[PDB]
């Protein structure tokens, strides 16, 4: 279990793929020209779980870029570290989606995925021990949620054995004004729950939030959101970069916080709440990260943890603190919110420590909870659904491309069955 | 009393002397065969004695050989009921593992004729 | 001549096997590369044409990152490569990939190399198989192999040293599961199994050794002390010694009931400023030096073994022993007249310069076969009846090919033997 | 009747029969290379009973020493006397018995055993007139006990005509070894029932209870208790090993002390009693007749005595010795059976044993040996009830039928006992 | 000539056979070499060509240990090495072993040692027995040979001397079994046996010799002066009892009584000196403190009755004697028997070991009767033997050699046979 094969669709995907490389190669000492610079050899230890060593002292992603869109890959390439990515897995159609789901997941998207798959074999093969793939897109778009959702199918039919994670960013009404962003969030969400094994839910409506009430940003940008996103990917991804007591990787990771096979929907939290590119004039404690961690106002997900339950957590800390400290604060945690944790799951908490803190910050936490309150989510999605559902509202965009209401009924179904056994789950007793 | 003389030798005389008179005038085999008969006789019931120990040392010894080829049967039999009873859970798991991948290749091939019927009634419009 | 081979499965098996053959080299005045300036460790080690002295040792792991640490680090010369077997993905914390995914791709190579240790054996004595309860490999893996060796060895004696989980030290949410299940696969199979509870070897470390946090290797130095005990009477020219035979035959009155509860003292932290073999035979009796957490004044005991090592007379581990059966808190069973054996080698005991452990002259190992251990076995079985009532995690099982009746059969195996402490303490 | 061969089986069997060894070669004078250095001829007359006489003027004893562990020969080849044994009379297995009856009788024991009666059966072809064996051996044990007795029975059936005499070491929870005592001893003494023809009983019981009672050693260790042993051995070994105008041999004491086959369990005593390091004629004959002096935990006015014979040891006057033995015998009339006349024999020997100036040693024939089996049985029992063990001894090969039935036997020998106790005239 | 064969069988009749030809060599002037320098002894002595004079005797004994002392002895020179007969294994104090076990092994070779000794005779007498009741070879072959003897040697006298246990002597257990067997095998077979009770020789060596326990040697040298009584009118040129057949005649007159009783005076000790008148030794005739059996003559009547005197005796004196007991006592006869003395006298003169613990003494007498008083020392045999034959103790060492069961029945209705005989001549 060493090599991850990422893979970045649509805008979005791309956008906030790019954003997690800049973070972590220089978490790594990579420049944007591929050469390592930085002063520790824990850099490079786990540094292949990332990168492939390109002959020549270098260090390229395996990384993946894809979308319908070309004008997409042409803004990564120009972007920092557009330098960085082997060019020949730049895979660009000449038409976006419209925000069309089917014609990312039926046509256009499936005319160019063979293309994709092309990239994506050959950089799987090249493997010693494949864990599995990460595919950072969003569901309300056209390509990351259609093309990308498709995509997972065809690498899961190809690669069954390996884990298959998603960094998946939910919509809002609140950052973007499609209207159709909740069918093209269904219909994924619908692909989801059947086809990957871990989604971090990124939920747009909380990252905006948090801009706006915390960082009291009056008109946040993408640029504001994807720091919180990229801050997440790099917490939730540092326990597969840099070398722990624990072995983590992909699948001991599923295996502890999936209960169920369809409750895989990650509520990521982070603290501490920065804005981008600012001057860090205080440290926060031990005590203040485990808290704020838990707190609502730190869910990247737009769900109060208060209104559900945990399944299962997993927490990282970041910097030089005492791991006394983080085990009686976690612990501590536990026995005063007692109520939040599902009882018939013993010791369902789990806590490391990495000595490296990321960039601008002396100390950090990472939460991932498999939370029975990331349910508001699918309600939210729900209900956005139905208002629309009920009028047949644009549905003439997808039987255009084929689509029947039939598929629309079942999507919105399975989505309601989602809702149920979270609901299940949080009501179930010890006795 | 009454002395009678007996004899008279070189080293000693005898007499007899009489008390009194009687009151009442007057007074009122194996073979060599036989004995080496009860001889041997004695002798093969000795030997009989000691065939009859001999006889139940002997029963004893083959005791002894059913309990060492009893404790090697056990641990044959532990053997080949732990080697059938290995290879019908590592069988049944095979079953089961590809039983479960053909299945979850076969709902993702479901969704690929799915694909297909989607592109086709598009082109139909 | 009585050989032992030692098995040392998933990580926990492993590092613990780093601390034990490390002890046993310093106990034997082997150097790492295996030379060496009383042969009664040959048990322990082969010996090559050069004086090179080998470990009659596998190490097993399904992923290398471990083992590999013993390819590069200090004792790197002393096995052979081919006793160090490492496949290249772990079983990720699941009994059903240790078992059969994953571990049925290496399991014929490990049966092979085995056989190959035991073809240089005179007089196999057994194995001892050191693993945890709550890894996949420790757990699935350790169950196959415990399979496969009695198809290829029959009733040849099989003891286990076993890690039982603690939530205080590092725990995967599936371990009670990983517990039960290679408990039920294994208990038809192995002879004798030695119980350590990581809580119990934590709280011990902090108690008496004064050490906050506690890292595995502090733990596994404790481990090993304890471990080092059980075998230095096969290992020692002792004044009383007892073989693995003995072991079995005084410490197992049913089949099942045959998992001892290790006992061990003094653990005297090294930077404190001699104790009786009275004070360290009635410290065995107390519950805080147990390896098990459970109360043995709760409990009947049916065997006791004390395991002397250093400077020790037989006339003061008669008169420590004879206190001990006058006390009323310690009870034996109705149907055991006598259960009492003792050994005494004379080797004081070795500790690893730069640890945390004292070097004393005189310590003692006690193992006592107790009905207080069951409730060793309840905590596990509630754990388990938690998530089980939910079919929490099941479905990674079942990914794997086991099917749910694999679960049941267990937990009922686990209710049986629990109901088995029950009968055996009655009157 | 010339001839002894002496085997010492398992860890106790060997211990105490070194012990032996050790004490009679100081009595007949014999150094540990073999030398002999005493001042006495009455000390080689009849040398040739234990010891056989080498080319260089040496002596070597007859004995032959099995263990199937080889630990403990390793002790006695280092002990004090360890150079006087013939080298090639040690035969040592190497896997140990596990404390195991099944495993000294059945499985390990048998691989052995062969080994074993190659040695005995040399030592018997260079005698001119082989008298029988003696064994010591625990029966507590694995080795000594289940191969000690699978030795019995295959050394009857090679010479079914020479006598076979034990000194058979009772167990006792106040000195154990293994948690299966109760399980060895009672399957060994169903063996020694059958096949042997004089069995000294030797109750570790009863020498623990004398160390910490009369001794008052607050901790008694095996030196101490085979302090007593050795003294018990030299005791009963006295008439064989010097010449004595009874011509004392092991036929003559089993005739005249066994009067029904079966019952052959001798009740040893020894007066007086000594620690380690540290009397008259008529407490020499009273203290042999008391329970605190018998090395069976048995209370001899608890039964009758069916025959009895005594020697005492030293310069004294074997007038004072029969009047006392006589007082003794009409006093306690009631502890004698009537219905054997006369079954009270005493010798005396000049020779003292080494430290002591007069000795008496006592060996009875008694019902209340019964008590001996009965503590056994009980114990028997309490662990058979609940099959506690058992599967050690079943996974060997034998039939839970061997344990009832050898049971069945003590609790027969119990019975028998009894109903010669309560025969009158 | 009327030459007389000696046969010593067992440790008894071989170590009173020593004393009795050692004393036969002081009477007659025989050194221990065989020389010499009345040709009556040579009815007790045959002579060489080298001019040696040897006994005509055979010693069996199935132990060497008592045959070698005669080897070695101090008349070692006076036996030829075919005289004296052993083996290995003695009879173990069992009858059934000497009679029939080792009997049928060695009782050709001694019928053929006897055999040569006889071919040497020209007027052979018959046999002189010495032999124990108790012992298992003095019992058990002893019986064997007089079977034999009755066949080879049909109208040939038999005399016993027999050794009557005693408890105070050295005694096995299962010396009444081996004395009722024997009796009841050999009753047919002798002519006249004189009984020597062990228990009244060592009650007169302590009151008359003044010795607190007296040895074997003290008993043979005693019973060795009662034999020579018995013998000297055949050794030398007597009046009374001058062939083996007047032994019969004078003291026998019912066959299956057989049994006299020997009376002795006097016996004075050589530490401490009148001389006897013939009338204080013919009184110490009639006092049963003097007699060679236990019993009370005033219980029995008597048959016969001989008055042996030795030395300084002459008729004048013993008539005399006589008369004044027969005013003084009552001496009752049976019935059909007169009331009397046949009288002896040997000038010869009695004759001590020199060293011994028996004085020199001018004059002594041994009274042979034939009373019935006799069977009271049946009697106490016949009731130990009842006792431990009620339950049957130690029949088994007796059936192991191959006798049946039935034989200890039959042979003690022979003994309560002899003692109604015994009742109903003494009516
Ligand atoms: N957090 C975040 N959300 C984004 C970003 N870019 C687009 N989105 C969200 O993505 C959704 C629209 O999906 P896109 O990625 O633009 O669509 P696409 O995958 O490129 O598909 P087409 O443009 O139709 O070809 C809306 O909910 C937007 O709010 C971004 O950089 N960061
Ligand atoms: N005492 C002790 N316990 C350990 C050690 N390492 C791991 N454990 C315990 O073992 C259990 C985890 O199982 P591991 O042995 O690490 O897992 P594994 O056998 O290597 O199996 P996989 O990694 O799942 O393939 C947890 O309960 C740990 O606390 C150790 O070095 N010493
Ligand atoms: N008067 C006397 N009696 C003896 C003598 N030796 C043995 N006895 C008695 O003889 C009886 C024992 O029989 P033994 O003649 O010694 O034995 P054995 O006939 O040689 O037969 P085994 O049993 O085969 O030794 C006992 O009653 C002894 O007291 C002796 O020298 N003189
Ligand atoms: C604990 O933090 C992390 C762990 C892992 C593991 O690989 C891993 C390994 N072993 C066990 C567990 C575990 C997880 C959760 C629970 C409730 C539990 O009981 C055990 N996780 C990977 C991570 O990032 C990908 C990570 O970062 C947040
Ligand atoms: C008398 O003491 C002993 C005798 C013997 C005999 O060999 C022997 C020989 N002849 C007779 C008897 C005998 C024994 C018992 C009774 C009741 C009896 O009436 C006679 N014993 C051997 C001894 O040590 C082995 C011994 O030591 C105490
Ligand atoms: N008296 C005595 N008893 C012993 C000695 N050694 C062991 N025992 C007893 O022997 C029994 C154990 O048998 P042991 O001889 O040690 O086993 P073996 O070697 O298998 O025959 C227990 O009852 C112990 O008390 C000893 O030196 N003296
Ligand atoms: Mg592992």
């Amino acid at each position: 279990m060493r090599e991850i094969v990422h893979i970045q669709a649509g805008q979005c995907g791309n956008q906030i793929g790019a954003k997690f490389w800049e973070v972590i190669s220089d978490e790594h000492g990579i420049d944007p020209t591929g050469s390592y610079h930085g002063d520790s050899d824990l850099q490079l230890e786990r540094i292949n779980v990332y990168y492939n060593e390109a002959t020549g002292n270098k260090y390229v992603p395996r990384a993946i870029l894809v979308d319908l869109e070309p004008g997409t890959m042409d803004s990564v390439r120009s972007g920092p570290f557009g330098q960085i990515f082997r060019p020949d897995n730049f895979v660009f159609g000449q038409s976006g989606a419209g925000n069309n789901w089917a014609k990312g997941h039926y046509t256009e998207g499936a005319e160019l995925v063979d293309s994709v798959l092309d990239v994506v074999r050959k950089e799987s093969e090249s493997c010693d021990c494949l864990q599995g793939f990460q595919l950072t897109h969003s569901l309300g778009g056209g390509t990351g949620s259609g093309m990308g959702t498709l995509l997972i199918s065809k690498i899961r039919e190809e690669y069954p054995d390996r884990i298959m994670n998603t960094f998946s960013v939910m919509p809002s009404p609140k950052v973007s004004d499609t209207v159709v962003e909740p069918y093209n969030a269904t219909l994924s969400v619908h692909q989801l729950v059947e086809n990957t094994d871990e989604t971090y839910c990124i939920d747009n409506e909380a990252l905006y939030d948090i801009c706006f009430r915390t960082l009291k940003l009056t008109t946040p940008t993408y640029g504001d959101l994807n720091h919180l996103v990229s801050a997440t990917m790099s917490g939730v991804t540092t326990c597969l970069r840099f070398p722990g007591q624990l072995n983590a990787d992909l699948r001991k990771l599923a295996v502890n916080m999936v209960p169920f096979p369809r409750l895989h929907f990650f509520m990521p939290g982070f603290a501490p709440l920065t804005s981008r590119g600012s001057q860090q004039y205080r440290a926060l404690t031990v005590p203040e990260l485990t808290q704020q961690m838990f707190d609502s106002k730190n869910m990247m997900a737009a769900c109060d943890p208060r209104h559900g339950r945990y399944l299962t957590v997993a927490a990282i800390f970041r910097g030089r603190m005492s791991m006394k400290e983080v085990d009686e604060q976690m612990l501590n945690v536990q026995n005063k919110n007692s109520s939040y944790f599902v009882e018939w799951i013993p010791n369902n908490v789990k806590t490391a420590v990495c000595d490296i803190p990321p960039r601008g910050l002396k100390m950090s936490a990472t939460f991932i909870g498999n939370s029975t309150a990331i349910q508001e989510l699918f309600k939210r999605i729900s209900e956005q659904f139905t208002a629309m559902f009920r009028r047949k509202a644009f549905l003439h965009w997808y039987t255009g491309e084929g689509m029947d209401e039939m598929e629309f009924t079942e999507a919105e179904s399975n989505m309601n069955d989602l809702v149920s056994e979270y609901q299940q789950y949080q009501d179930a007793t010890a006795d | 009393m009454e002395v009678i003389e007996l004899n008279k030798a070189t080293s000693g005389q005898s007499w007899e002397v009489i008390l009194k008179p009687p009151s009442f005038d007057g007074v009122p085999d194996p073979s060599l065969e036989e004995i080496q008969k009860k001889l041997e006789a004695a002798e093969e019931r000795r030997k009989y004695q000691e065939a009859e120990l001999l006889k139940h040392l002997a029963e004893k010894r083959e005791h002894e050989r059913e309990v060492i080829q009893k404790a090697i049967e056990e641990n044959n039999n532990f053997i080949k009921m732990a080697k059938e009873k290995l290879a019908q859970k590592m069988e049944s798991n095979k079953e089961n593992r590809e039983a479960h991948l053909a299945a979850m290749l076969e709902r993702l091939q479901e969704k690929d004729k799915h694909a297909e019927e989607v592109r086709k009634n598009k082109e139909l419009k | 001549m009585r050989e032992c081979i030692s098995i040392h499965v998933g990580q926990a098996g492993v590092q613990i096997g780093n601390a034990c053959w490390e002890l046993y080299c310093l106990e034997h005045g082997i150097q790492p590369d295996g030379q060496m300036p009383d042969d009664s460790f040959n048990t322990f080690f082969s010996e090559t044409g050069a004086g090179k002295h080998v470990p009659r040792a596998v190490f097993v792991d399904l992923e290398p990152t471990v083992i590999d640490e013993v390819r590069t680090g200090t004792y790197r010369q002393l096995f052979h490569p081919e006793q160090l077997i490492t496949g290249k993905e772990d079983a990720a914390n699941n009994y059903a990939r240790g078992h059969y995914t994953i571990g049925k791709e290496i399991i014929d190579l490990v049966l092979d190399r085995i056989r190959k240790l035991a073809d240089q054996c005179t007089g196999l004595q057994g194995f001892l198989v050191f693993h945890s309860f709550g890894g996949g490999t420790g757990s699935g893996f350790t169950s196959l192999l415990m399979e496969r060796l009695s198809v290829d060895y029959g009733k040849k004696s099989k003891l286990e040293f076993s890690i039982y989980p603690a939530p205080q030290v590092s725990t995967a949410v599936v371990e009670p599961y990983n517990s039960i299940l290679t408990t039920h696969t294994t208990l038809e199979h192995s002879d004798c199994a030695f119980m350590v509870d990581n809580e119990a070897i934590y709280d011990i470390c902090r108690r008496n050794l004064d050490i906050e946090r506690p890292t595995y290797t502090n733990l596994n130095r404790l481990i090993s002390q304890i471990v080092s005990s059980i075998t230095a009477s096969l290992r020692f020219d002792g004044a009383l010694n007892v073989d693995l035979t003995e072991f079995q035959t005084n410490l197992v009155p049913y089949p099942r009931i045959h998992f001892p509860l290790a006992t061990y003292a003094p653990v005297i932290s090294a930077e404190k400023a001699q104790l009786s073999v009275a004070e360290i035979t009635n410290a065995c009796f107390e519950p805080a030096n147990q390896m098990v957490k459970c109360d043995p004044r709760h409990g009947k005991y049916m065997a006791c073994c004390l395991l002397y090592r250093g400077d020790v007379v037989p006339k003061d581990v008669n008169a420590a022993i004879a206190t001990i059966k006058t006390k009323r808190s310690i009870q034996f069973v109705d149907w055991c007249p006598t259960g009492f054996k003792v050994g005494i080698n004379y080797q004081p005991p070795t500790v690893v310069p730069g640890g945390d452990l004292a070097k004393v002259q005189r310590a003692v190992c006690m193992l006592s076969n107790t009905t207080a251990i069951a409730e060793a076995w309840a905590r596990l079985d509630h754990k388990f009846d938690l998530m089980y009532a939910k079919r929490a995690f099941v479905h990674w099982y079942v990914g794997e090919g086991m099917e749910e009746g694999e679960f049941s059969e267990a937990r009922e195996d686990m209710a049986a033997l629990e109901k088995d402490y029950e009968e055996v303490g009655v009157d």
